[PDB]
């Protein structure tokens, strides 16, 4: 299963962020990040733990072993809002963590 | 599609249309989110051989499914609880879910 740390995360443009997961048995790399922007589907960022899939920019990247991977996004960009997910695939049935929602601190 | 509101204890199938890529080529999986923003895997199945597996807050009610032929993927919701109430999505599975589905809402109530 899975557990993400921190639920809510305000941060202001330019800063860095880093979102994290941690599993209950060591799942080999096999876990994926999803951003779901208000009002839309979720989204694929980072495959197998720091595969950037096609389209994601650079901002964001993956690392994580055994069991705690975290997602990091260097420059936050205004169209990073949103919520968060990491999913593991390492056994059946495929499972997400509860979510971090990021949000953009302004004046 | 397939979605809307149903009294509890109702059934309901949903469907799952692909294209753009080799169907059989990748697994389809349910998908939901509920209204307080959750996610939930609801079902697998692998399209070329028939093979299902579920967590157990559905097994039993839940039958997904596939028509390589016609590129559908099934999702057949069956004693339907209140917990069930969500948006339904379907995703298209080689490592992930890389594409695909808009959603459909289940009310039960």
């Amino acid at each position: 299963l899975m557990t993400q740390i921190p639920p809510s995360l305000s941060a202001s443009l330019g800063d860095k962020v880093t979102i994290t997961c941690q599993a209950s048995q060591n799942i080999n790399k096999y876990i994926a990040w999803y951003q779901q922007k208000p009002g839309k589907v979720p989204g694929l960022l980072i495959h197998y733990t720091s595969t950037l899939v096609s389209g994601i920019p650079s901002r964001f990247s993956g690392s994580g072993s055994g069991r705690d991977y975290s997602f990091s996004i260097s420059n936050v960009e205004s169209e990073d809002i949103a919520s968060y997910y990491c999913l593991q695939y390492d056994s059946s049935p495929r499972t997400f963590g509860g979510g971090t929602k990021l949000e953009l601190k302004r004046a | 599609s397939g979605a809307e509101l149903a009294k509890p204890g109702s059934s309901v199938k949903i469907s799952c249309k692909a294209s753009g890529y080799t169907f059989t080529n990748y697994y389809i999986s349910w998908i939901k989110q509920t209204t307080g923003q959750g996610l939930e895997y609801v079902g697998y199945i692998s399209t070329g051989s028939g093979g299902t597996n579920y967590n157990e807050k559905f097994k039993g009610k839940a039958t997904l499914t596939v028509d390589k032929s016609s590129s559908t993927t099934f999702m057949q919701l069956s004693s339907l609880t209140p917990d069930d109430s969500a948006v339904y999505y379907c995703a298209r599975g080689d490592w992930n879910f890389d594409f695909w589905g808009p959603g459909t809402m289940v009310t039960v109530s």
